[PDB]
């Protein structure tokens, strides 16, 4: 086509979506982490990780106001991740790497599999 | 706006 | 903060969300411009457009599966519009430039409307 | 990936 485009645009909207969900505006769905609880948008959750893709998707999974994750999944890494979908920044640690690399293989979200594995093999 |  | 920040994501984001439009999935708006109807994600809606980010902060407006434009409204630059809301890029040409400019300061889209009066008064 |  001919079309222009506006550089900034994607990142513009990803700052409004993470607006709307600090102020829980229309949030639909509530992750549940061991006794932790993280509210979103689905279609955030779907555009970011495989596992939410597949769960929204589903033609009754797609209606539940309420997701259980693993208990074996940590809170923390979930929190971390989250903010990753929402900002396009990880607060990648030495104390939650692993929590967080573990986290994103579940949730299927191989870019950031993919960073963990390097800062490990480099701290190796 | 650029020309993609 | 120390983290990192993958460069891709927010452009990554926005083109499943386009994705998710296409195959109307969790869509939970129809936006009525005269004959024409357009199925949207709110969150979508209100993170391009002022016009949007109003309509669905309203305390019963939110709840509406169905918002009606202003009559004046051509459909052809509202669709123009909203692909620009899920791309980043706009199909400006010589034949549709006047309708879209009117539909972008309708719908609040200040960066749409800069490029319209640019492009406007090069032509003059 | 980038130092923002
Ligand atoms: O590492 C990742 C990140 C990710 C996101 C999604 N999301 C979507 N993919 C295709 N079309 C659509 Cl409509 C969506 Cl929402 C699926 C798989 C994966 N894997
Ligand atoms: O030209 C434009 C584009 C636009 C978008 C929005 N959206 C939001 N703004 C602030 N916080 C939030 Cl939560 C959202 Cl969704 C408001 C005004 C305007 N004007
Ligand atoms: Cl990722
Ligand atoms: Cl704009």
């Amino acid at each position: 086509d001919s079309c222009i485009q506006f550089t900034r645009h994607a990142s513009d909207v990803l700052l409004n979506l993470n607006r709307l969900r600090s102020r829980d505006i229309l949030t639909d769905v509530v992750i549940v982490v061991s006794r932790e609880q993280f509210r979103a948008h689905k279609t955030v959750l779907m555009a970011c990780s495989g596992l939410f893709y597949s769960i929204f998707t589903d033609q009754l999974k797609c209606n539940l106001s309420v997701i259980n994750l693993d208990p074996e999944i940590n809170p923390e890494g979930f929190c971390i991740l989250l903010d990753f979908m929402y900002t396009s920044r990880l607060n990648l640690r030495e104390g939650n790497i692993m929590a967080v690399m573990a986290t994103a293989m579940y949730l299927q979200m191989e870019h950031v599999v993919d960073t963990c594995r390097k800062f490990i093999k480099a701290s190796e | 706006w650029v020309i993609p």
